[PDB]
DNA sequence: AAGATCTGAATTTACGGGCGCAACTATGCCGGACGTAC
RNA sequence: UUUUGGCAUAGUUGCA
DNA sequence: GTACGTCCGGCCGTAAATTCAGATCTT
């Protein structure tokens, strides 16, 4: 172990990768919502290009 | 021509600065030349 | 056309490259409301 | 936690270093309007320079 | 300073306290001046 | 006459300023050292 | 029985 | 014996500075 990566939300790495809007519903996520941010200490940060 | 106007031109006349952007000499004539294009 | 005339009335509408001339016109117009807003003051505060 | 802060913070560099970062890059991502999400999602900042 | 004078001690680490003290007044009346770096508080900002 | 000086007159860095206010958010300053308990 | 409060930043946004 | 854990020490306008031509002195 070395540390913690934040993970970009909907990613190939996030646990909402992939998923139909069905499972999405029932983790309480929204199927529209596009995911491209972060979540650090529950705050939505978004990486301007 | 092109003469330089508004807030730059008020500026450079209230912070009076020793280069103009756009300096000029409206230099008039007396003599025939006034008239003449040739002279002039 | 291809130097920005667009001949089109806002009725009309105009077309893609006239849009997109429209588009960089309006820009100056904005950029020029900035800073006139950047100098607003200043100059106004010095002579008083 | 160098990570997150640079992402909780939006200043990019050196933390110690702060004083000569660049600012601004990391923001909270505007949830007002899906419209909003969308345009902020999908943004570009220009530095001065 | 004071307890080196009331010791005695050394002229270099004497020079050296005076230094310090000058930076110290010039960047408490004046943290801004083409000089020495900037006194940082120890948690990375200057002081105002 | 020649010179050295030498003293007033042309060229390079270097601070130091940079719109009125509003409104909202969100984030923020340790490692040795010493004891006590188990 | 009479209080109250973090400073300095950074970003975003409204009007001129 | 071992670790933890929590308490104490580390742009443009001046404005100064550097180099070149009279001028009195020096020779």
């Amino acid at each position: 172990f070395i540390g913690k990566i934040p993970i970009m939300l909907r990613s190939t790495y996030c646990l909402l990768n992939g998923l139909t809007d069905r499972d999405l519903c029932e983790l309480n996520e929204c199927p529209l919502d596009p995911g491209g941010y972060f979540i650090i200490n529950g705050s939505e940060k978004v990486l301007i290009a | 021509k092109n003469v330089t106007l508004g807030v730059p031109r008020l500026k450079e006349l209230i912070n009076i600065s020793k280069k103009p952007k756009t300096p000029s000499l409206t230099v008039f004539l007396l003599g025939q030349s006034a008239r003449d294009a040739e002279r002039a | 056309e291809s130097r920005g005339f667009v001949e089109n009335s806002y009725l009309a509408g105009l077309t893609p490259t006239e849009f997109f001339f429209h588009a960089m016109g309006g820009r100056e117009g904005l950029i020029d409301t900035a800073v006139k807003t950047a100098e607003t003051g200043y100059i106004q505060r010095r002579l008083i | 936690d160098g990570l997150k802060y640079s992402l909780a913070t939006g200043n990019w560099g050196d933390q110690k270093k702060a004083h000569q970062a660049r600012a601004g890059v990391s923001q909270v991502l505007n949830r007002l309007t899906f419209a909003s999400t969308l345009s902020h999602l999908r943004r570009l900042n220009s530095p001065i320079g | 300073l004071r307890r080196n004078e009331q010791n005695g001690a050394a002229a270099h680490v004497i020079a050296e306290d005076v230094k310090l003290l000058q930076f110290h007044v010039a960047t408490m009346v004046d943290n801004e001046l083409p000089g020495l770096p900037r006194a940082m508080q120890k948690s990375g900002r200057p002081l105002k």
